[PDB]
């Protein structure tokens, strides 16, 4: 169930030669949007820059997230108080089964979700004093709300389903990851076995450990990406040295037909 | 509140000394969003390093990608160097090759 | 040594963007190290202040946790262990139970008392839970300090309620200004409820 969402930020002090508003655009995973308040022009990001598209919509979307760019910066207008402010919005949709589009509209002060846009009332609100003092600013600017409505209900589900047309490619695409299983000596008397995964699309992938064919656990993970929207994944699992060999790795992944086992 | 960055470093493709690479310093589940990153080889900066756009994840908390196109070898050692609000000093993570 | 674990402020908790802190404070102490805990969770955020020398010839420790708001809401629970025999632990939180809605009464002067330099505007709030609560009040929306309010008190029905008394200038109140009453508590529409006073 694909989807398509922006992460929206705005700082009432931006560091030096850093915009006060910036927004990534998500098609699940992978980033296809960048537009920032010193440029102010939406672009393609990677692959998606040569998605076989339409010739204004990069105009439509660099027009929408202006729009957004003020709205952001007069919420600060709003809350007057004190400190520096961070907003933060989530905004966007997924396809429910029977041509519908699920929306999403968070938004988080300070890195803390306090308001919502309500899809079927057209309006801003949550528990929060600053949810009210932020909705009532905006509810009150000429048609936001409704540019809000149409941006969730008709832009991102129109959106959605182009780049399912245009970009299914991009959104299909299967790299498996390249593996290996290294063991360093950690403590006297023990070791640290690392399976680790490589550049590797897309980030759904379980590393688990067995020993002599038994379950030894999944191990501890982390997981990142690349600069190149693939990604990387390590496990680690502390065992006895003079064990090492008993140990191998498996790893299921989208990409790859039956699972991997990845030998010391 | 406040969000102290986890700092993992690992390479694009397995660490093979000679061949070309890429050297990844991933920076995540930090708040603020202003955020410094350096990345070391010998303890020393490198100046032709770019990076992703600073995003951020389901909580709210930022994350951010700093790469650099390098050839590893037998003796050179590569870090990540982060000062952030939450940090008194900055924090230094060495590249791992395990990992 | 002994500890003492203080709870956010109530109003903190209310407004996304203040820092609602649990602060664990060691006294009559050579140094202390602190581990806080969530749930069980052990979280490392905490900030410890240098010890201080007070009158007694005693040190006196403190660390803060800064909390999530909905966490604190969510009636999460903040260990704070100790070590220094053994280590002491504290543990912290919000009460549970079905949060109520504050009922905000205003009461003007009697005359009676008029007669006076000063008169005193009389704010009960009751039903509420739970207890955390915040009071303040406005004249003309611009806020006042002379005001003093009772400790959250349980009534007969399980509920808290309080009062709040601000004290103005006779002239002040004769000239027509609007008072407000301001009552922060969970329960309320975004925090937040205001009644209004003002002479007939
Ligand atoms: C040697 O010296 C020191 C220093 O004394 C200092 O020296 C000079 C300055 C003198 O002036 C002197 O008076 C000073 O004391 C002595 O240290 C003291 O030690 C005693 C214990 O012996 C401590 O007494 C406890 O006090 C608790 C309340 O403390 C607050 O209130 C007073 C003012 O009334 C302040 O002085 C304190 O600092 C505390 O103030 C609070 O501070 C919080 C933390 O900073 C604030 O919260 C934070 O605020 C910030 C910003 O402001 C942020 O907003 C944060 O978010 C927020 O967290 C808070 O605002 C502030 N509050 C107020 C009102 O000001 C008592 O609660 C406690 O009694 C309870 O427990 C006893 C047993 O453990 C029990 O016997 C009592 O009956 C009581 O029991 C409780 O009762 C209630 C009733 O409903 C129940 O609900 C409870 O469940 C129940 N609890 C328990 C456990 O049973 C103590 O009496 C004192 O705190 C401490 N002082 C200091 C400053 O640290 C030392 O002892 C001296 N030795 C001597 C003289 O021999």
């Amino acid at each position: 169930h694909l989807s398509l969402l922006y992460h929206l930020t705005a700082v009432s002090s931006p560091a030096p030669g850093t915009p006060a508003f910036w927004v990534s655009g998500w098609l699940g995973p992978q980033q296809y949007l960048s537009y920032n308040s010193l440029r102010g022009e939406a672009e393609p990001c990677g692959a998606w820059v040569w998605e076989n598209q339409v010739s204004w919509y990069w105009e439509k979307e660099t027009t929408d997230l202006r729009i957004k760019e003020k709205l952001f910066l007069e919420a600060f207008k709003a809350l007057g108080g004190k400190g520096p402010y961070t907003l933060q919005g989530l905004l966007g949709c997924e396809l429910g089964p029977d041509n519908t589009s699920v929306p999403t509209a968070k938004f988080a002060l300070n890195g803390e979700e306090f308001m919502n846009f309500d899809l079927k009332q057209g309006t801003w609100g949550g528990d929060w004093p600053e949810a009210l003092a932020i909705s009532q600013r905006w509810q009150q600017q000429d048609k936001a709300a409704n540019k809000e409505l149409t941006f969730l209900l008709f832009s991102c589900p129109h959106r959605l389903r182009e780049h399912l047309e245009r970009g299914r490619g991009n959104l299909e695409w299967k790299e498996p990851p390249s593996m290996r299983l290294k063991a360093r000596p950690s403590s006297p008397g023990f070791s640290v076995l690392t399976c680790s995964a490589f550049s590797f699309y897309p980030p759904e992938l379980q590393l688990r450990f067995l020993r002599n064919g038994l379950a030894a656990g999944t191990g501890q993970g982390d997981f990142g990406p690349n600069s190149d929207g693939s990604f990387h994944a390590s496990s680690s699992l502390t065992v006895k040295s003079g064990d090492e060999h008993h140990y191998c790795c498996i790893v299921q992944h989208a990409g790859l037909a039956q699972p991997l086992r990845v030998e010391l | 509140i406040q969000r102290t960055p986890k700092i993992q470093v690992y390479s694009r493709h397995p660490a093979e000394n000679g061949k070309s690479n890429f050297l990844n310093c991933y920076v995540s589940g930090f708040h603020p969003s202003d955020i410094e990153v350096d990345l070391l080889k010998n303890g020393e900066r490198i100046e032709k390093v770019e990076h992703s756009d600073l995003s951020f994840s389901k909580d709210w908390s930022f994350y951010l990608l700093y790469y650099t196109e390098f050839t590893p070898t037998e003796k050179d050692e590569y870090a990540c160097r982060v000062n952030h609000v939450t940090l008194s000093q900055p924090k230094i993570v060495k590249w791992d090759r395990d990992m | 040594p002994s500890v003492f674990l203080f709870p956010p402020k109530p109003k903190d908790t209310l407004y996304i963007t203040r820092e609602p802190e649990v602060t664990c404070v060691v006294v009559d102490v050579p140094e202390v190290q602190f581990n806080w805990y969530v749930d069980g969770v052990e979280v490392h955020n905490a900030k410890t202040k240098p010890r201080e020398e007070q009158f007694n010839s005693t040190y006196r420790v403190v660390s803060v946790l800064t909390v999530l708001h909905q966490d604190w809401l969510n009636g999460k629970e903040y260990k704070c262990k100790v070590s220094n025999p053994s280590s002491i632990e504290k543990t912290i939180s919000k009460a549970k139970g079905q949060p109520r809605e504050p009922q905000v009464y205003t009461f003007p002067p009697e005359q009676e008392e008029m007669t006076k330099n000063q008169v005193s505007l009389r704010c009960l709030v009751k039903g509420f839970y739970p207890s955390d609560i915040a009071v303040e009040w406005e004249s003309n929306g611009q806020p006042e300090n002379n005001y003093k309010t009772t400790k959250p008190v349980l009534d007969s029905d399980g509920s808290f309620r309080l009062e709040s008394r601000l004290t103005v200038d006779k002239s002040r109140w004769q000239e027509g200004n609007v008072f407000s009453c301001s009552v922060m508590h969970e329960a309320l529409h975004n925090h937040y409820t205001q009644k209004s006073l003002s002479l007939s």
